[PDB]
């Protein structure tokens, strides 16, 4: 009987499709990393901005 | 044996590509635990400016 | 051929070793990004509760200039 | 006997590596799920950051008046 020589290529053709599966997802996940990591950079500049604008004015209001 | 040779290949490619992934998500965690402390400062920042405005506001009335 | 049968298998365990590490990464990832839920949820509500004082204090200058005037 | 033994050590590899690909799989979409979920939040965090910037330009020329009619 060829029963576990056709079950190992049964496996190894699902093994196959989910691999598949996994670069792609493994890519996609790179570039949403790669694209959310400037969108951090970018809001972790402006909070200090904001932060920064936020005491100078407080400082300003205090004297008033 | 080309198609288990082949399917090896793409696996350790995959493989690369999520020692890469590792390698960036620590440094989003990097940048997140930088920016939870930045907007920690911001919120007691924009509420000591919402005082402080409060505080003139009664001044000048 | 058992020679042929033991060189299959021991590309099988090869790929075996290699998916082990792989399915490792990918929970690994999981895990990581569940905890960096965390970071994000506190940002979220910071950054909200930030605007919201904002605008409130915006309003006292205007009501404080239109009194000094 | 001994080819035997090694094709069902292969079924059995198999079968494990299939099991761990399926982990990792599950895996793999709960974290784009995730990053997309956590992107979606951090687009709300940008609006904020946003509409702030533009209440500090109005709160600016509020506190410089402010100072200039004391």
């Amino acid at each position: 009987g060829s029963e576990m020589e056709l079950e190992i290529d049964r496996n190894l053709d699902q093994i196959q499709q989910v691999s598949n599966r996994l670069k792609k997802m493994a890519l996609t996940t790179g570039k949403e990393l790669d694209s959310q990591q400037k969108r951090l950079n970018n809001i972790e500049e402006s909070t200090d901005d904001l932060d920064i604008n936020l005491h100078m004015n407080t400082n300003r209001l205090a004297g008033i | 044996g080309s198609r288990t040779a082949e399917l090896q290949a793409e696996i350790d490619d995959t493989v690369g590509i999520m020692r890469d992934n590792i390698n960036k998500v620590a440094e989003r965690g990097e940048r997140l635990t930088s920016i939870e402390d930045k907007a920690d400062n911001l919120a007691v920042s924009a509420q000591g400016f919402k005082r402080g405005a409060n505080r003139v506001r009664k001044a000048m009335w | 051929a058992l020679a042929e049968v033991q060189a299959r298998h021991q590309e099988l365990l090869k790929l075996e070793k290699s998916m082990a590490e792989l399915t490792q990464l990918f929970n690994d990832m999981e895990e990581l990004v569940i905890e960096q839920q965390e970071n994000v949820d506190v940002i979220d509500k910071n950054v909200e509760d930030a605007q919201l004082d904002v605008e409130q204090g915006v309003g006292h200058t205007d009501k404080a200039v239109k009194s000094a005037r | 006997g001994s080819i035997k033994f090694t094709k069902q050590s292969s079924v059995a590899s198999t079968r494990n590596t299939l099991k761990m690909a399926q982990d990792a799989e599950r895996a793999g979409m709960n974290t784009l799920g995730m990053l997309g979920h956590q992107s979606e939040q951090l687009n709300n965090v940008e609006g904020n950051l946003d509409l702030m910037k533009v209440q500090n330009k109005v709160a600016d020329e509020k506190v410089a008046e402010l100072k200039k009619l004391q």
